[PDB]
């Protein structure tokens, strides 16, 4: 299927593209040739990554120089194995098409814990052991130490690899994470690290947004080797959480002690040291006065001179200050503080801790810390992040804030207060990507109206287009219902929260839609309280017991081993006929992890609108500084913040395969014009004015007259 | 307030945390009601130790540690000197080449005799007190004030 | 497994088929069902459910695998289509022996 696209041809490997399709495959190229980076969204789940690859692919063979490769994004590794799948069976069409292999590469990196071969660290799944161990078998000493062949255990995986990858690259292919786990078994090399290598030379490159945002592991690898290449995030709507997550740090009371802790152990080791070795090591002060990685973004990190700490003491010392500090100011007992410039000035007067020489901390801390031949970061980690917090507030404050809870949430009193670091605006951090790649694309799914999103992130975009999805047949019949039985309203207001005859609408129309829907059905709720509640009141009365006669009922718990178990179970139960109904909450990390597909997830319920508690202080920060700055109203950015979760939450029964499958939203808020408007074009589209506020007995009704519609074969 | 008491009388933590530290030339934790201790005999000694104080050597602190307590009121007493601006020195080195000899001077007032820095400290008297001493003495309270608006 | 207890001694010659006019969309049983698929593909009985107001899931891969065919009622003039249709003998395929 080779497409006759306005700006080139283009090879595709499936039969038959839908209009949307075109649209998005033109308006790509359009942005793709003006070399801007734009933002553009494409309802299905499936289909998307696909021609996205066929267009970058296509365009990449027309003007190689114009783009030097792909830096495609996704949320999570299991996703991203989708992708490269799709990636895989791209090329094999293009290699049949073309009859010869051609010089293209393509690969995904992921975590050493995700992928690795060494026996010793793999048992361990903790992310951070497996990184302190492979720095332990990877430290320069250990590679010296091998270099006199000691009786020690070496990874010789990482020694072979500096012999023969170094050497050699691989020529070409495309290599999932679990196939390149093989390839480095039989090849005696990391596959991480030769993947890491091949990132020099490789033209379709694949990883998470932690692996791109963040500046202490993002940069290394996303180094100016690609001033101009084609970087896309895919479904990255939760992008500005993400992106304030790569900053934000967060402080507690048993994160201090254990700093404590380990910074007295670093003094002995220190102490032992000295006695020890101390010329070699001393050497160290010689480089530094010559002049965990660092949070500072490229424009940002400065490298002059460490300051005034240039020894192991003085820096243990001015460790200790600043420890000190941030251990009185997190005991002080008071109202929720914020000062992101009155902090820094407070510890220099206080404490006489000078911010020039704090700007430094986390940097010379990654020099000392490997001067002393520790066994492992992990021990110390806790100390690396409090030494991140010190160098970013010395760094800047102008778009960041300290806030200070000596009272925890859902706690009348505690005893582990928490200091937050959260930041306000996402553009401070997402700014690198922006500036060095000539153009990013954010194509995202679900995705709430685009005009925010140049406000939230200071980009120019040069298209903005929502794309529709056409089909021969009706795949999505979403609907609101707002009016119950009773003819009483149904939003789920914090005030109306608590009202009986709300949460037997509820209860009710859960029943009916459970009797009426097949197999496999998720609600998602608010809040985890709020779900509770609800659940107390249905069990209290007989609604419960007969959802769970007419089908089987699964909950979600914060605990993710007993997510995952009712989640499996869940599965088991839709292919079953029991079928299955799982509450969720909207905020829960199974709801963003998980992809519901045909038989999975048929009917989407939306349990009032997700909004999230109007108490907790962080939000505070960062939605009246958007208010402040860029111009957005509060109640317009936390009606986007909710519209655009709703959208994530229940965008999954359209994955692919065109599967047929309704979305309910009980709630009359829905039904208002502004937050129809806030919903993705392509489901307010299919939505109309007729079942927009349907009562519950004739959503009901509506739902099992399109249920046998889609029922009957094409 | 989360320390479990005053080495003789920690009774007066369990008490409340109303108290705070009160820092002395010993670095040496303290309490009000042991203050009064101090005071009702001896008057200026420690009670374990004994280290004569000129009046209670007596000042309120919030610091659990007291290294950090005697770290910071020594580093408070060096501040006045080598106070001059880093952009007084166009050297690269020298900008923090002084901070560091600063801080050797603290380290060393904390444990090691102090006659040596006393006497390296009145050399750098004889010649910073005339122009670097009094000028960044001045300038600070113009800096402090613009800086607080 | 009753229709199966039955049909199981009947001859190889003669077509066994089974016509389940599901209504209840749920389905509760002691045993997994999908293992049972198995035993009803080994014995070659054409299983070919008709659903009422429902598209089971567990019953479209039933009748697929089995070989038999799915169908939901889409008003009563269609439910009498349906079963007309599946009056007339089914095609035999490879796995039907004569
Ligand atoms: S060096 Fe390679 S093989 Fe060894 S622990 Fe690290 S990632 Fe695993
Ligand atoms: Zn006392
Ligand atoms: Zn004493």
């Amino acid at each position: 299927m080779k497409l006759n696209v306005d700006g080139l041809l283009v090879y595709f490997p499936y039969d038959y593209i839908y209009p949307e399709q075109f649209s998005y495959m033109r308006e790509l190229k359009r942005t793709l040739d003006a070399k801007g980076h734009g933002v553009l969204e494409m309802p299905s789940g499936t289909g998307k990554t696909v021609s996205l690859l066929a267009l970058i692919m296509a365009y990449q063979r027309a003007y190689p120089l114009e783009v030097t490769k792909l830096i495609y994004c996704s949320r999570t590794v299991p996703e991203i194995e989708k992708v490269i799948e799709e990636l895989r069976k791209l090329l094999n069409f293009y290699e049949k098409q073309e009859g010869e292999k051609l010089p293209f590469l393509g690969l995904a990196l992921s975590s050493r814990k995700n992928l690795c071969i060494h026996p010793e660290v793999t048992p361990l799944r903790f992310g951070k052991d497996v990184d302190g161990k492979c720095h332990s078998l990877t430290a320069s000493y250990v590679r010296a130490q091998y270099q006199h062949d000691t009786s020690l255990p070496h990874c010789r995986f990482y020694e072979e690899f500096d012999a023969h990858g170094r050497e050699v690259p691989l020529p070409a292919g495309i290599y999932n994470l679990d196939d390149l786990k093989a390839l480095g078994r039989r090849q005696g090399w990391c596959p991480y690290f030769l993947a890491r290598y091949s990132i020099l030379h490789a033209n379709v490159v694949v990883y998470s947004y932690h692996y791109l945002l963040d500046p202490k592991i993002a940069d290394l690898v996303s180094k100016e080797l690609a001033r101009k290449a084609v970087v896309v995030f895919d479904e990255a709507h939760n992008i500005d959480n993400v992106c304030i997550d790569s900053m934000s740090v967060n402080l507690t009371r048993r994160t201090l002690d254990r700093c404590q802790g380990n910074l007295e152990t670093l003094q002995k080791t220190v102490l032992r040291i000295k006695e020890t070795d101390e010329q070699r090591l001393r050497d160290e002060y010689r480089r530094l006065v010559e002049g965990a990685n660092p949070v500072l973004p490229d424009e940002v990190l400065q490298e002059a001179v460490p300051g005034s700490i240039r020894t192991a003491e003085h820096f243990l010392g001015f460790l200790r200050r600043l420890l000190e500090y941030v251990k009185w100011r997190l005991r002080v007992q008071h109202v929720v503080q914020e000062s992101p410039p009155a902090f820094l000035s407070g510890l220099a007067q206080r404490v006489c801790i000078q911010r020039k020489p704090l700007r430094f901390c986390a940097e010379r801390l990654r020099s000392l810390l490997h001067t002393l031949e520790i066994t492992d970061l992990a021990d110390f980690s806790p100390l690396t992040l409090l030494a991140n917090f010190a160098t970013l507030v010395s760094t800047y404050a102008k778009g960041f804030t300290i806030i200070i809870e000596p009272f925890d949430d859902r706690t009348p009193t505690i005893a582990n207060p928490i200091l937050h670091f959260s930041c306000m605006d996402a553009s401070l951090a997402i700014k690198p990507v922006f500036e060095r790649f000539q153009s990013v694309i954010i194509t995202s799914g679900t995705l709430s109206p685009l005009d925010i999103y140049p406000k939230i992130l200071d980009f120019h975009p040069v298209t903005m287009a929502t794309f529709t999805m056409t089909l021969a047949r009706v795949c999505l019949c979403p609907m609101i219902i707002g009016r119950g039985n009773d003819q009483v309203a149904i939003s789920s207001k914090f005030e109306t929260r608590e009202d009986i005859a709300v949460i037997r609408n509820y209860g009710n129309l859960l029943l009916e839609m459970s009797a009426v829907v097949p197999d496999g059905i998720v609600a998602f709720f608010t809040s985890y309280q709020y779900m509770e509640s609800t659940v107390a009141s249905w069990y209290e009365q007989g609604i419960l017991e007969n959802i769970q006669r007419n089908k089987l009922l699964f909950i979600e718990t914060q605990d993710g081993a007993e997510t995952s178990v009712a989640l499996e179970k869940y599965q088991e139960a839709c292919e079953n006929g029991r079928g299955a109904i799982l509450l969720s909450v909207a905020r829960g990390k199974v709801s963003e992890g998980i992809d519901f597909v045909h038989h999975y997830g048929r009917a989407v319920i939306m349990f009032g609108v997700p909004y999230v508690y109007t108490q907790s202080r962080i939000l505070k920060a960062r939605l009246e500084y958007l208010r402040d700055q860029f111009q957005i109203r509060e109640n317009d950015f936390l009606t986007f913040d909710a519209m655009r979760h709703a959208a994530q939450c229940v965008g999954r029964a359209i994955r692919g395969k065109t599967d047929y499958g309704l979305m309910v939203f009980a709630d009359k808020r829905f039904a208002r014009g502004d937050k129809r408007g806030k919903l993705p074009r392509w489901i307010q589209e299919h939505l109309t004015d007729a079942n927009l506020n349907l009562t519950v007995d004739e959503g009901v009704q509506v739902a099992k007259y399109f249920l046998r519609q889609m029922a009957q074969p094409f | 307030m989360d320390d479990q008491g005053c080495p003789r009388c920690k009774t007066t933590k369990y008490r409340n945390p109303s108290l705070k530290l009160m820092v002395n030339v010993c670095g040496h934790t303290l309490c009000e009601s042991c203050v009064d201790l101090l005071f009702v005999r001896g008057a200026g000694n420690c009670p374990e130790c004994g280290t004569p104080l000129r009046k209670s050597n007596f000042r309120v602190q919030l610091f659990e540690d007291p290294t950090v307590d005697k770290e910071v009121e020594i580093r408070k007493k060096v501040l006045k000197i080598y106070n001059k601006r880093e952009e007084d020195f166009p050297s690269l080195r020298e900008y923090n080449d002084f901070l560091e000899e600063v801080e050797e001077i603290v380290f060393n007032l904390t444990n090691n005799v102090d006659l040596d820095n006393t006497k390296k400290k009145m050399e750098i008297y004889q010649k910073e007190n005339k122009d670097v001493i009094q000028k960044n003495k001045l300038k600070l309270t113009r800096e402090q004030e613009e800086l607080e608006e | 497994s009753i229709a199966m207890q039955t049909l199981k001694h009947m001859p190889g010659h003669t077509s066994r088929e089974v016509l389940i006019i599901f209504s209840s969309l749920t389905t509760c049983d002691p045993s997994n069902i999908y293992d049972l698929i198995k035993t009803l593909k080994a014995a070659k009985i054409r299983v070919s459910v008709i659903g009422l107001s429902a598209e089971v899931r567990v019953c479209t891969v039933l009748a697929r695998e089995t070989g038999g065919t799915y169908h939901v009622i889409l008003d009563e003039s269609h439910y009498k289509e349906l079963l007309t249709h599946h009056v007339s003998p089914p095609p035999a395929s490879s796995s039907s022996e004569c």
